């Protein structure tokens, strides 16, 4: 049985436990290609099911995702409860290495759900986004305000009747009254944000213009002297509407938009989308495709980690390793330009493979990079990372344990510095990552800034090892799958065969027809766990594209970890998270 | 009937075959050679499924779903491995000889063969040998021929010969060298040959008029509209790119014009793309032509209309109901004149009285095909109402259909049906002044003057029912033919009488009404069909008003010092000299039109109105069904200087500026509500289409497909800044792809058919409730009137027989599908298909005049001598001269008139 | 071949007219000296929006060394900055911020749109993106790309320097003409059409 087959997952022990606890008629099991058990739970039993999953012998401890779906235009809803809207909750049990997707059906008029924040604190931002984009009200939320769009915005963007394009709307006119009105909206008021204010609590504004490579955003700070008593991040300043474009572009033409989700990730961002689309299409890619995609993912991972370490060192105060790390990034960029033809957004992965074959001479450039990198990395450590001033700025700053990382959905180096060995490449292997010998570094139990930075250095070394294994063992074979839905087909057969020309003609003009199904793929990105949840209605466009990013979780974890610290501690914590605002807002 | 497809139970119709039943359930089976309108032949061998004998069967056998009835307790599998492999093998065999032609093929992105190649999953070529080739033929100005792309599915020959009744297209040759086309290079002679561009699943037959300015299907802005080239009212999908009307596609209407249009509607759209059309309001000041925008045009027109003592409005049957009503409100009901002549108006009002007061049901265009005997009186149906002629051909083949039904042969097995009913056919009796195109299937044809055709109808009605007035002076041969017609009509369960106003005789319509009443009095299920002239002739007749002659006398007597002519050239309904003199006498002439007419030189103000491609409105077809047509594109999107509005918008803004000195344009639903409130006879036009607030789950209806391209580059030469998307406040459609075009959406107006995996015109199968039936949530359009409880009385005005008087020549009307329509002659692609202007003469009349065939003779009508070449019409009765109506210089009101000093030039 | 702009506080709040070039020989030499000093020391505002800013700070690093043009000081204050590089998407929440920062800059100031987003909105023809930064602030140089490579940013820096080197501004705010005169220079497309059309052969994409 192939890995893309539709499964109901009735053999999962959680399904039997829920049968024994709530009864057989309490919920509906849905067979999907997501790989997870999808259970349609009634709305009034949602908190009971959440408590039961949180109190299992091996509990479901992390709310991976929480969002909504407009089911009004969905025609192929066979075997599903009647719904105008739906809210889905993706929950991960790490001890079982399993996960479950609860779904709550909602009518168009009664768009209210009990809030999930009493079980998982990341439901705050997740439900704020679900209210902002779908209009679904969550009863009991401490503050249900818009998180992506401004407060003076009419309508909910992710509804199916909301027009997507800016050309549908009037063109942007900036008048004096409009500038004054929008400048009034961006002003901060203590009472509206739930600050809950002593005649000394001053207020500090950080953004929204940001002198750093990772986006533009605001943090409003409540200060007692220099101590941060409370803070709430202001996001949505980098909102690009990428999921609405997922509903607006075809399966093949959406890949450049998948590139700019985490713009330091590139092919790492392309990987889960093409894997989920191949799950929708029933495509198993050959081994050469898997090794090529692993090689490019590790190259872009080293690029992102180099930028992150350089930016952290610059934010500490040493400004020379950013120059040297960008030189190493230029070496990586030389190899990436040779392979794909572009630097930061290659858009080179395809449904069924990659756009081209590897060019002649890729092994030479990979050899130069593999010889160049480790001495430069050792010089980085000895020059800046072992500096005691940097250690004093970094060690013990904004520290949290395993419980705080689990309850806030923090993944990547922040989770693994708490001692939790959870990498997607080893727990739920994808794209032939089980054929590569590499280790997953873990921390002692405390997630300092310094511990996260040293962990990312360790994953840079492990990615260099994976790149060496890719260089030594690259199979000879096709760079594209032989499936009929491989988009586009191989170019020369398109250029001399009429049936291949027909397939290419219809795949690049109207789009390839994915059969109506739901698919899901989570990967270990450069900054944590990045996932694509794709709902297809049988058309050539995605019915729903849900992109889960870890930077959302880390920016939400900021107020819990930086509370009671200094402003410079906040700057160091921002520099040591490895986020980008495109990942947060997307 | 109960079928089991892939283990799932379905309830279907046992009279259907498995292919149409499975397509009606939403299942996907590839097919080429089967068409819903043409039946099953089992040629392409593409629709193969695996049938099992019982439920506990594993082997099965490959059967063909188009050739297998969907009987009760059937067990089939589509996704069986052997069936899938065979369908992929059939696609592969079709792909062995196919040219590498998709980029340079007009069917690309709209191709059924592309969709079925992708659907079967065939994308790897292992055939390594040569491909057969074919030379192409010249098939005329409308159809482009490319025989390399053929897959030998026999759809073209089956449609063209069995369905359309054409003769000049056929299949030639042998084993793998089958050729589909004409026996020699020449123009395709069928009036419905343009449907080959949608019948052919490949790019062998293509729209050459579209192939000139070609663009792909995904790049088209589509709208649901009504064809304006005659009175039948076929539903069309006009598609536009870069500000010009690119194509006309057949929009499915199961009640009217299901799969097929005629050539005049499909290729006569070229007047919209003319460069001489008015695009801005122009005011004449001496020898100067000042171009204004809409506001100062309304201000100036309001001042000149207010200074006038009496304003009159001349409408047209070309314009919509809303525009004629807006003109009628602007000038007043008593000052509103229909733009047609007095005789035309009398014939049209008599036809309306027969339709909505005669107590006899008027069938729809699809319902015509279910009648058992057809009598056509006076109307050349193929040249005036061509789709009615196609439906008449289907009704004629109904006898072979019922003969095969009597032998327990299924209705989709068309080859056995045609084999059983070899040449037996339902009775068809056509009357005209000469030969018609229905003569090949007619049981009888009467070539006689209009008085003699009317007398034949009156004699038929008297012989059917003796209470009808009798005719004295019937010859024994004519009496025998009348007895044959009466014996055929009396024995028919569903007789149909087809007449119209194009014959130019009131007595023909009276005779047809008498025949219909006599057949109704015997208890038969008689239907009557009246063929009008223009698209909204019935609506203009229902709205009413004075004739054009009364308006001309009002202009000539000086009682009216201001005339507003709405979309009327005025030369087709009256003599040109009289119209020109009456318009030159009036101190204010305002012409609201979308075409450069001849009366615009004398016009003081010209309002650049919109055509059907740039306007919304309602038109009433020949059966009294109100139908809403929607705007295709914004004219001012590309050319920002273009001020071209709807005619009702122009006139309503003019009325508001005349009353209150302020400019309010309208919304369309306001005009619809005003029509319903003021005219109770036109109260049904509100329910023709839903209003502008109609939404499908909150979103509007998309005019263009979801993969529409070039949005940031279509206007980049004018300005790199992307303009505002055109807003449509009038209707529920949007000028964008951000809308709904789902096949399961609860609506009746479909701009275009597209489904995932179905890019061809076969997506209409996805848009129907059952394949070949109606639209899923009802066809658009509503009948304005029901059948009356009681009928009319017998028309006792039996005309005298035609007497050929010396020195006077009765003008026998001749109509041409390419040339008689006012707007279709303006289309430049028609001039190659438009015939030369001749005049028809009897052999006896030509011998008396001493003229041969081809020589030029000159005749004077209303003091205007014009010369024409001569053909010898054998079937034309002596004492008559045959003129082609609607031509250049020959107005359609000349039908039934008389001619003086017709002599050789 | 010049355009005259004067400002007086919809955006932008300026009106431009095509005017003949006015250009004593000492005043002209002083004008060239002022233009030389302005174009050889251009301090960009360190403004981070999106991935194009990552390419801009790549241009600032060692392998590229934008410091060679004297454009490296990279002020965090708009008062001390000469050039606004809109290197990223003009989000609707960020557009009043961009307008406020541009208003807080001081004369002379120049604007470079970096990337397709800043040029026209790029691929993001979506509800929450302003379609180009020239909708509300005037732009001097445009860089197509998504992202432009760092040497494309340097090429736009050279284009801006050549545009500054032949523009006319008042030397003092008490003497002379106070309107700003900008050169209507030949487009780079028409200048490079001679060398671009004549290109015949390119290396095949199967090699390094
Ligand atoms: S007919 Fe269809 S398959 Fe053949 S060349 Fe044209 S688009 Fe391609
Ligand atoms: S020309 Fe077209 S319709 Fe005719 S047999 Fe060939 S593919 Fe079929
Ligand atoms: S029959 Fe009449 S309405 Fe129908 S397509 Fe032809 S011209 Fe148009
Ligand atoms: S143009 Fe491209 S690279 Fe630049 S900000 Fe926009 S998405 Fe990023
Ligand atoms: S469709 Fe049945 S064999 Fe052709
Ligand atoms: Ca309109």
């Amino acid at each position: 049985e192939p890995a893309w087959q539709t499964r109901d997952h009735l053999d999962d022990p959680v399904i039997g436990e829920l049968r024994n606890r709530f009864g057989p008629d309490a919920f509906t099991v849905q067979a999907t290609r997501t790989g997870v058990p999808v259970v349609w739970i009634k709305r009034e039993q949602l908190l009971e099911v959440g408590d039961f999953l949180k109190k299992l012998p091996k509990p479901y401890v992390m709310l991976f995702d929480l969002h909504g779906m407009d089911e009004r235009l969905r025609t192929h809803r066979e075997g599903l409860p009647a719904a105008d809207f739906s809210v889905f909750y993706h929950l991960i049990s790490i001890d079982r290495n399993r996960d479950i997707m609860l779904k709550v059906a909602l009518a168009e008029n009664d768009l209210h759900v009990p809030t999930f924040t009493k079980l998982f604190p990341n439901a705050n931002w997740y439900e704020r986004e679900t209210w902002d984009l779908f209009g679904i009200t969550f009863d009991g939320h401490p503050n249900l305000r818009r998180i992506m769009m401004p407060q003076t915005w009419k309508g909910h963007p992710l509804r199916k009747d909301y027009p997507a394009r800016a050309t549908e709307f009037s063109p942007f006119e900036l008048t004096k009254a409009k500038q004054d009105l929008e400048m009034e909206a961006l002003t901060f008021k203590p009472e509206e944000w739930g600050m809950k204010r002593n005649e000394d609590f001053m207020f500090l504004n950080l953004g929204p213009n940001h002198p750093s490579a990772h986006g533009a955003f605001r943090i409003v700070l409540q200060l007692d002297g220099e101590e941060i008593v409370d803070c709430v991040p202001d996001i949505g300043y980098h909102h690009r509407g990428a999921e609405k474009m997922g509903e607006r572009q075809s399966w093949h033409s959406y890949i450049p938009y998948t590139d700019r989700i985490e713009y330091l990730g590139g092919c790492v961002n392309e990987m889960p989308y093409v894997l989920a689309v191949e799950k929708l299409a029933g495509i198993t890619v050959p081994d050469r495709v898997n090794v090529i995609r692993v090689m490019l993912s590790e190259l872009f991972r080293i690029n992102s980690h180099l930028l992150y370490i350089s930016t952290f060192i610059q934010d500490v105060g040493a400004m020379t390793p950013v120059f040297f790390a960008f030189t190493d990034r230029q070496k990586i960029y030389d190899l990436v330009e040779a392979i794909t033809g572009f630097r930061m957004h290659p858009a080179w992965f395809r449904i069924g493979g990659v756009a081209h074959d590897l060019p002649r001479g890729w092994d030479r450039l990979l050899r130069e990079f593999l010889d160049w990198m480790p001495k430069r990395l050792a010089s980085y450590e000895k020059a800046a990372l072992q500096n005691t001033i940097l250690k004093g700025r970094s060690q013990g700053v904004a520290a949290y344990g395993a419980k705080e990382a689990l309850e806030w959905g923090t993944t990547g180096a922040g989770l693994r510095a708490t001692g939790i060995d959870f990498d997607v490449r080893k727990a739920r292997p994808y794209s032939g990552y089980e054929n590569f010998d590499f280790e997953i570094p873990v921390g002692g139990g405390v997630s300092d800034c310094y511990t996260r930075v040293m962990l990312k250095v360790e994953e840079l070394r492990q990615s260099l090892r994976i790149l060496e294994q890719c260089l030594n063992n690259m199979p000879e074979g096709p760079f594209k799958a032989d499936h009929p839905l491989t988009t586009p087909p191989p170019k020369e057969r398109t250029l001399q065969h009429i049936e291949t020309l027909i397939t290419h003609f219809l795949q690049v003009s109207w789009g390839p027809v994915m059969p109506a199904n739901e698919s899901f793929q989570m990967i270990e990105a450069t900054k944590g766990i990045n996932s694509y949840y794709l709902t297809s209605d049988g058309s050539t466009m995605s019915y729903r594209t849900r992109i889960r990013t870890p930077s959302y979780a880390h920016l939400q974890q900021i107020p819990a970890a930086i509370r009671g610290s200094l402003v410079s501690d906040l700057i160091v914590y921002l520099g040591s998270i490895d986020f980008v605002m495109s990942d947060v807002d997307r | 009937a109960t079928i089991h497809v892939d283990g799932k139970e379905y309830e279907v119709n046992g009279a259907d075959n498995l292919l149409e039943a499975c397509l009606s359930l939403g299942l996907d089976i590839p097919y080429f050679c089967w068409h819903p309108a043409l039946g099953s032949v089992g040629a392409c061998r593409q629709c193969a499924v695996k049938q099992y004998q019982n439920a506990e069967d594993t082997r099965g056998r490959l059967v063909m779903s188009c050739m297998t009835p969907a009987s009760d307790g059937t067990f089939i599998s589509i996704d069986d491995e052997e069936a899938k492999q065979f369908r992929e093998s059939v696609v592969e065999w079709l792909m062995t000889n196919h040219p590498h032609d998709c980029p340079v093929c007009e069917e690309g992105g709209n191709c059924h063969l592309q969709d079925m190649t992708v659907m079967t999953g065939h994308s790897f070529r292992r055939y390594r040998f040569t491909k057969r080739t074919h030379r192409n033929q010249d098939l005329g100005p409308f159809i482009s021929h490319e025989m390399n792309r053929c897959i030998a599915c026999y759809r073209c020959v089956r449609y063209y010969k069995d369905y359309a009744g054409g003769t000049d297209l056929g299949v030639y040759g042998a084993h793998d060298n089958v050729y589909f086309g004409r026996p020699e290079d020449g123009t395709l002679e069928s009036e419905f040959s343009g449907n080959l561009v949608e019948i052919c699943p490949t790019g062998v037959f293509t729209d050459k008029t579209h192939s000139e300015r070609y663009n792909r299907k995904w790049d088209m802005q589509f709208a649901p509209s009504i064809c304006q080239q005659c009175s039948i009212g076929c539903n069309i999908s006009p598609g536009e790119r870069y500000g010009e009307l690119r194509r006309i596609e057949n929009r499915y209407n199961g009640t009217v014009n299901h799969y097929f249009l005629c050539d005049r509607g499909r290729f006569g759209y070229g007047y919209v793309n003319l460069k001489d059309r008015p695009r801005q309001p122009v005011q004449r000041r001496g020898d100067d032509f000042i171009t204004l925008n809409a506001e100062q045009a309304m201000q100036g027109a309001a001042d000149i209309l207010r200074q006038s003592k009496k304003v009159i409005g001349i409408g047209s049957p070309r314009a919509s109901v809303e525009s004629n009503f807006a003109l009628r409100e602007l000038v007043g009901e008593e000052n509103f004149y229909t733009g047609i002549a007095h005789g035309e108006q009398e014939r049209l009002q008599l036809a309306l009285k027969v339709l909505r007061e005669g107590g006899i049901y008027t069938p729809a265009l699809r319902e015509i095909e279910s009648y058992d005997a057809v009598l056509v009186l006076g109307e050349d149906v193929t040249q005036t109402g061509a789709r009615v002629a196609l439906a008449v051909r289907q009704a004629v083949k109904g006898k072979a259909r019922e003969m095969a039904a009597a032998q327990k042969v299924a209705d989709w097995q068309i080859a056995a049906i045609l084999n059983i009913g070899q040449r037996a056919k339902h009775p068809l009796f056509v009357t005209n002044v000469d030969d018609t195109r229905l003569d090949d299937i007619a049981a009888w044809t009467y070539r006689a003057p209009v008085e003699d055709q009317a007398r034949l109808g009156f004699a038929i009605a008297h012989a059917l029912d003796n209470s009808a007035p009798a005719v004295d002076g019937i010859e024994p041969e004519l009496q025998s033919k009348i007895d044959v017609i009466v014996q055929a009509l009396a024995g028919a369960k569903k007789p149909l009488i087809i007449s119209g106003t194009n014959a130019g005789s009131l007595e023909v319509i009276q005779a047809a009404a008498n025949v219909a009443k006599a057949l109704k009095g015997r208890g038969a299920d008689v239907g009557i069909t009246m063929i009008a002239r223009s698209v909204n002739s019935m609506g203009l007749g229902i709205m009413g008003g004075g004739s054009l002659e009364e308006a001309l006398t009002e202009l000539e007597t000086g009682r009216a010092d201001a005339v507003v002519v709405l979309e009327n050239d005025l030369h087709r309904h009256a003599s040109a000299t009289r119209v020109n003199a009456a318009l030159a006498k009036a101190p204010l002439v305002m012409v609201v039109d979308h075409q450069r007419t001849a009366i615009m030189e004398n016009a003081h103000l010209v309002l650049s109105a919109a055509s059907f491609a740039e306007s919304d409105g309602t038109v009433i077809n020949n059966e009294g069904r109100a139908q809403r047509f929607f705007q295709v594109y914004d004219p001012a999107y590309y050319d920002s200087k273009t001020v071209m509005l709807e005619s009702w918008r122009w006139l309503h803004s003019l009325h508001s500026t005349l009353l209150s000195r302020e400019v309010d344009w309208t919304q369309l639903d306001h005009v619809i509500d005003a029509v319903v409130a003021k005219i109770p006879e036109l109260a049904g036009i509100k329910d023709a289409a839903p209003d502008a607030t109609f939404r499908i789950r909150g979103q509007k209806l998309a005019r263009e497909p979801h993969r529409y391209s070039g949005r940031t580059a279509m206007r980049a030469n004018i300005s790199v800044h992307e303009p505002r998307q055109p807003q449509d406040i009038d209707t529920m459609f949007t000028f964008s792809m951000e809308g709904n075009n789902q096949p399961t959406a609860h609506r009746s107006q479909v701009p275009f058919a597209w489904a995932p995996g179905w890019n061809s015109p076969q997506a209409w199968n996805k848009f129907q409730d059952e394949v070949g039936g109606k639209l899923r949530f009802g066809d658009p359009g509503v009948r304005l009137f029901e059948t009356s409880e009681n009928g009319l009385d017998y028309f006792t005005s039996v005309p005298a027989r035609f007497q050929p008087q010396d020195g006077k020549w009765r003008i026998a009307p001749y109509y041409h599908l390419f040339g008689s329509d006012e707007l279709s002659q303006r289309a430049p692609v028609f001039q190659s298909r438009m015939p030369q202007p001749y005049i028809k003469l009897n052999p006896a009349d030509a011998a008396k005049l001493g003229v041969n065939a081809g020589t030029r003779v000159s005749f004077s009508y209303d003091g205007n001598t014009v010369t024409l070449p001569v053909e010898i019409a054998e079937g034309l009765t002596a004492g008559q001269v045959g003129l082609p109506m609607g031509m250049s210089g020959i107005a359609p009101v000349l039908a039934g008139a008389h001619l003086e000093d017709l002599k050789e030039a | 071949d010049y355009t005259l702009t004067r400002i007086d506080p919809r955006y932008p709040l300026q009106k431009q007219e095509i005017v003949t070039d006015p250009l004593n020989v000492f005043m002209g030499k002083l004008n060239d000296m002022v233009n030389w000093g302005r174009k050889n020391s251009i301090w960009p505002y360190n403004f981070g929006l999106s991935c194009c800013y990552v390419e801009m700070v790549t241009s600032f690093t060692a392998v590229h060394d934008v410091a060679r043009f004297g454009a490296e000081v990279l002020r965090a204050s708009p008062r001390q900055a000469d050039l606004m590089v809109v290197a990223g998407t003009c989000f609707t929440k960020m557009a009043p911020v961009i307008q406020r920062l541009y208003d807080q800059m001081l004369e002379p100031k120049w604007v470079i749109s970096m990337g397709a987003c800043a040029n026209s909105g790029g691929m993001y023809d979506i509800y929450s993106v302003v379609q180009g930064v020239d909708k509300f602030i005037p732009v001097d140089v445009y860089i197509p790309g998504c992202p432009p490579r760092p040497e494309a940013y340097m090429q736009a820096l050279m284009l801006l320097q050549e545009s500054i080197g032949k523009e006319r501004r008042p030397l003092s705010w008490v003497v002379g003409d106070q309107g700003v005169y900008r050169a209507n220079m030949q487009s780079e497309r028409e200048r490079k059409r001679g060398e671009r059309i004549a290109v015949t052969n390119l290396r095949t994409p199967d090699e390094i």
